[PDB]
């Protein structure tokens, strides 16, 4: 009776095996990246239809009527939705039935339904972008036993045991005589574990499916992948086949073989219908039902997540990927990159179509025009497949796109330079060593009648002459200091007088930074796509605080804003303000010689978006001017709904009158100009002539 | 029973 004691203390051998595994870390989870976190409250500007494209692209379905969590119904004023739970990180959240009732342009009031009383603000959970690959290889989400609804627990065990066995094959063996092993050891943590635990390590353990060269695994990731919503609101259709896959998760794969995988869905259907828990009431409802995503997705979203992995180890340092369960809150806007990959996917075809072109590429990329918080990125014409990204990769000359750098530089010397100084526009001669002499010419090849224009009007038209005149007056290191001072890197100035009319070579990002410092009114905001980095017990990592430092004056950077409105409207970029007058954007566009590279500068009341459009081997792109770039963002201001931009002059701001000599008048005038005074009577030293 | 099937129905439709 020997065998007896060998069996005997073998079990606490494997006793102690699966303590150490289950009590402790379990898996090495890998990090979760979710997007941004949307607060409503009352008299915010969204509209009806604006909060139903946010809710469709934070996976929520419109529905005749609402049963499970993730679903809204549009009325004729306003929205009924369930808001999904969801652990955020200043208050976990349960399950909220709540009606967003809209009066025009804007929420007027939030109710939730089960007390009807008001929400001073509403949370909207963030949407699940991506999980950052591991090195194993085997993808998960955690959800304890409470996430799980229990019709999938009972079509799980009605179709496996109904009271494990296949747990603890999945959990340490591999590929007859170790069936004993799998029947002792299933055995000996079935009697030492709870019911509830044994349901919870097996939903997130079993093998649905393959990505590529990595193991997605487990009912909660297996659902986002295959369905696009959580376990906790799969339809029981949806449950039968996540359950069905169990047995063979590459035999019944909807993408390899649909019509294998739509046989087993009605079989585990059956398996149920014939048992208690269903009926043949609605099996002709769930066996029409087919199955949704479209191929499902091996890395979504590239060329933003290149930005996240380039910001969490240089804040965090490499040491992070050995924490499981991490949470990535980053700044991702669904709405706006869904509406910059629309402009980018329908925008280039439409260009290269009409003006003939083989090839064309773009990269488009929105940043908060207050925090410098990367809203979107796109890094290319077709985001299906992008292995290069233009936005971060693609270091280009800025062009026209430079000038309002110089006229930052003058307006900022209220006491000598204003939008009513005169600058000469006549034939320029500039030597410079090696070796022949620069005669820089407008893109009209022509000169003002008068010999000169208003700075204002320099910058409204884009003028090469007049901006070489006022940036060779500063000097070539007060206008690089401002370069500096918006942001951009110091590596990429040479201060030559090429410089002055676009001879800086950036990257769309790094222009996004530059026009970011401009649009908060001289406040550099070093742009990131982090919020927040937590730990899977709530402890927090890494969390923002902000950093709007001092660049440049508030009223310089106000004037050179109201002059890029003056740009959008009846200056180069006329084209945009004729079609969205109503938003009175700012903005400036962008062109090289021979227009090897096009862009366009766009900042509305919310945000700046930066738009390039060129070919990638650096070729005349047979284009006009910034139009290229222009239409892209046309498309980006069409495909979502924009902000008003809608100034407001800082203090010393004066809005004075000037005669057509460009000088100020005391009472009345024929052109209003904002001018940085404390005391407007500058008209006094000007009238008395 | 029938307390299991009429509230699957109304969470279905
Ligand atoms: O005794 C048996 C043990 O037999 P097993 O082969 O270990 O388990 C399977 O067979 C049982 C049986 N014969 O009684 C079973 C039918 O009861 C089991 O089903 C249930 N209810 O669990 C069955 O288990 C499943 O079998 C799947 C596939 O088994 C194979 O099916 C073929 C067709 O019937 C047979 O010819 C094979 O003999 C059999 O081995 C397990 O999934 C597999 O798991 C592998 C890890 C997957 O490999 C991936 O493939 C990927 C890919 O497709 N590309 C990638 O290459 C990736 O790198 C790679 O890791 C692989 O793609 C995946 N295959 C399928 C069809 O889903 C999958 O991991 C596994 N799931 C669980 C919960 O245990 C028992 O205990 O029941």
């Amino acid at each position: 009776i020997v065998f007896a004691v060998l069996i005997a203390i073998y079990g606490v051998y494997l006793d102690q095996k699966i303590r150490s595994r289950i009590d402790g870390k379990v898996w090495q989870l890998p990090a979760a990246v979710y997007g941004r976190m949307v607060n409503l409250e009352p008299d915010m500007t969204i509209s009806k239809n604006e909060m139903v494209k946010l809710l469709e692209a934070t996976q929520y379905r419109q529905v005749s009527k609402m049963t499970r969590p993730g679903e809204f119904t549009v009325q004729a004023n306003s929205i009924e939705m369930i808001r999904r739970p969801f652990d955020f990180p200043d208050s976990k959240e349960g399950q909220v039935r709540a009606r967003l009732t809209f009066d025009g342009d804007h929420l007027a009031t939030i109710v939730n339904m089960e007390n009807n009383r008001q929400f001073g603000f509403f949370r909207l959970d963030p949407r699940l972008i991506t999980m950052i690959s591991s090195p194993n290889g085997e993808q998960r989400l955690f959800v304890p036993r409470s996430g799980f609804p229990d019709l999938l627990v009972d079509t799980l065990l009605a179709t496996e045991d109904r009271h494990t066995q296949q747990l603890v094959k999945n959990l340490f063996l591999s590929s007859y005589w170790r069936k004993a092993n799998e029947a002792y050891m299933a055995l000996i943590m079935d009697a030492r574990y709870s019911k509830d635990r044994i349901l919870e390590l097996y939903m997130n353990e079993v093998y649905l499916g393959q990505s590529g060269d990595n193991e997605i695994r487990g009912f909660p990731l297996a659902s986002l992948y295959y369905f696009g919503r959580p376990v906790e609101e799969l339809s029981l259709d949806q449950q039968a086949l996540l359950v069905g896959m169990v047995k063979g998760a590459s035999i019944y794969n909807p993408w390899r073989n649909p019509k294998l995988a739509l046989e087993r869905r009605n079989l585990v259907l059956r398996l149920l219908q014939q048992q208690q828990i269903i009926d043949q009431e609605l099996y002709d409802m769930l066996s029409a039902r087919p199955l949704q995503p479209r191929g499902g997705v091996i890395s979504p979203q590239p060329a933003f997540m290149q930005l996240v992995r380039q910001e969490l180890q240089a804040k965090l340092g490499d040491k992070v990927k050995d924490l499981s369960g991490v949470k990535i809150f980053t700044t991702f806007d669904s709405v706006a990159q869904d509406a910059a990959e629309k402009a980018a996917v329908e925008g280039i075809p439409a260009l290269k179509k009409q003006r003939k072109l083989s090839d064309l590429e773009t990269a488009i990329v929105v940043v908060d025009r207050f925090s410098g918080e990367v809203r979107a990125m796109v890094g290319g014409s077709e985001p299906q497949f992008a292995g290069y990204n233009r936005a971060m990769q693609a270091r280009r000359s800025i062009g026209s796109l430079a000038k309002p750098a110089t006229y930052l530089t003058a307006l900022s010397q209220p006491k000598i330079y204003r939008l009513n100084t005169w600058i000469a526009d006549a034939p320029i001669a500039l030597r410079q060593p090696n070796g022949q002499v620069w005669s820089p010419q407008n893109d009209d090849r022509r000169y003002s009648e008068s010999g000169r224009v208003m700075l204002v009007d320099a910058l409204t038209r884009s003028m090469n002459v007049p901006t070489v005149n006022l940036g060779m007056a500063l000097g070539l290191p007060a206008v690089t200091e401002t370069w500096i001072k918006l942001g951009v890197p110091k590596d990429q100035l040479h201060p030559v007088p090429a410089m002055l009319l676009g001879a800086l070579n950036l990257t769309p990002i790094e222009v996004a930074q530059a026009f970011q410092t401009i649009a908060s009114g001289g406040n550099r905001a070093p742009l990131s796509a982090l919020r927040s980095v937590i730990a899977e017990d709530g402890k927090v990592l890494y969390q923002s605080f902000p950093q709007a430092e001092r660049a440049v004056p508030a009223q310089a950077a106000y004037l050179t804003l109201w002059t890029m409105q003056q740009v959008v409207q009846r200056g180069t970029g006329r084209q945009l303000g004729a079609k969205y007058p109503n938003l009175h954007l700012a903005g400036k566009t962008g062109t090289t010689n021979n227009n090897v590279d096009t862009w366009f500068a766009g900042i509305d009341g919310s945000t700046v978006t930066i738009t390039w459009v060129g070919r990638d081997n650096n070729q005349p792109t047979k284009l006009y001017g910034a139009s290229g770039a222009m239409s892209i963002y046309q498309r980006y201001l069409a495909n979502q709904t924009p902000t008003p931009l809608n100034l407001v002059p800082p203090e010393d701001i004066a809005d004075m009158g000037v005669d057509y000599d460009g000088n100020f008048v005391c009472s009345g005038g024929m052109r209003i100009l904002p001018v940085w005074t404390s005391d407007p009577q500058s008209l006094c030293q000007q009238s008395e002539m | 029973p029938e307390e299991r099937w009429r509230y699957i129905k109304e969470l279905e439709s």
